[PDB]
């Protein structure tokens, strides 16, 4: 288990390996956080979240 | 949904219900955006004219969060075939946008490659609908959700009397009496990842419901992602 193969490259969501290095990205409605790892919802009711 | 639990207030906001002229739910749907719903291709033949209801968990007692929307455009995959149910996928464009709220929110669309090696490699996915609670039973008035494990691709085909194309994938149990059923078709199949739910399949078909040695068959959404974006774009 290396890069994205290891705990999702520590990404909140989409993880892709580009040149023996990890790179995170988020689905529509989210923006990549400062740490280039987490995903911050852009507006209310972001996709994939239960309104609990 | 045979077995499972009912979707509690907020648990399944991306569920969508396709109703006919008699306001009877006949198929499921998945909210993709305020304008687009995802559903099974074969569901389009189940009724001549239908609308889409969202924000509903109890078909017989308004939770005040429901809302009907007229379908404006129906985009059926042209390669669909009632003979094998391959390419059982279609998108719906709504006349009016969806007003997201308590039980009305979209399910995310993943990226093919990530979805395939991470989402589909998880242990379980979630399926939900207003379908039958038993094979010979009747439609459910309470929205339901069932945790179905991913079924090995090999076993999958070995158990199917019918052909399992590359646009389908098995899920559910070998014997446990838990599985989706009639009425759930076109319904959502989502995989959870870090408290975020991703669309991963459309409820397609199956030999009976929960029948031993038989699994539930879902449309492989990761195989139509490029197609699903094109359809929404226009
Ligand atoms: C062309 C061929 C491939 N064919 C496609 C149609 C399919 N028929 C059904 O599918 C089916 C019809 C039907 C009617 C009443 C009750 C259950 C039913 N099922 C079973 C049902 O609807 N079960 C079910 C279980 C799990 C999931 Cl995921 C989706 C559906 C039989 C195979
Ligand atoms: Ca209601």
């Amino acid at each position: 288990r290396k890069l994205c193969s290891l705990d999702n490259g520590d990404c909140d969501q989409f993880c892709h390996e580009e040149q023996n290095s990890v790179v995170c990205s988020c689905a529509r409605g989210y923006t990549l956080a400062d740490n280039g790892k987490a995903c911050i919802p852009t507006g209310p009711y972001p996709c994939g979240k239960q309104t609990l | 949904i045979v077995g499972g639990q009912e979707c509690k207030d907020g648990e399944c906001p991306w569920q969508a219900l396709l109703i006919n002229e008699e306001n009877e739910g006949f198929c499921g749907g998945t909210i993709l955006s305020e304008f687009y719903i995802l559903t099974a291709a074969h569901c389009l033949y189940q009724a001549k004219r239908f609308k889409v209801r969202v924000g509903d968990r109890n078909t017989e007692q308004e939770e005040g969060g429901e809302a009907v929307h007229e379908v404006e455009v129906v985009i059926k995959h042209n390669r669909f075939t009632k003979e094998t149910y391959d390419f059982d996928i279609a998108v719906l464009r709504l006349k009016t946008p969806i007003t997201f709220r308590m039980n009305v929110a979209p399910a995310c669309l993943p990226e093919r490659d990530w979805a395939e090696s991470t989402l589909m490699t998880q242990k379980t996915g979630i399926v939900s609908g207003f379908g039958r609670t038993h094979e010979k039973g009747r439609q459910s008035t309470r929205l339901k959700m069932l945790e179905v494990p991913y079924v090995d691709r090999n076993s999958c085909k070995l158990s199917s009397s019918f052909i399992i194309t590359q646009n389908m994938f098995c899920a559910g149990y070998d014997t446990k009496q838990e599985d989706a059923c009639q009425g759930d078709s076109g319904g959502p199949h989502v995989t959870r990842f870090k408290d975020t739910y991703f669309v991963t399949g459309i409820v397609s078909w199956g030999e009976g419901c929960a029948r031993k040695g038989k699994y539930g068959i879902y449309t492989k959404v990761t195989a139509f992602l490029k197609w699903i974006d094109r359809s929404m774009k226009t």
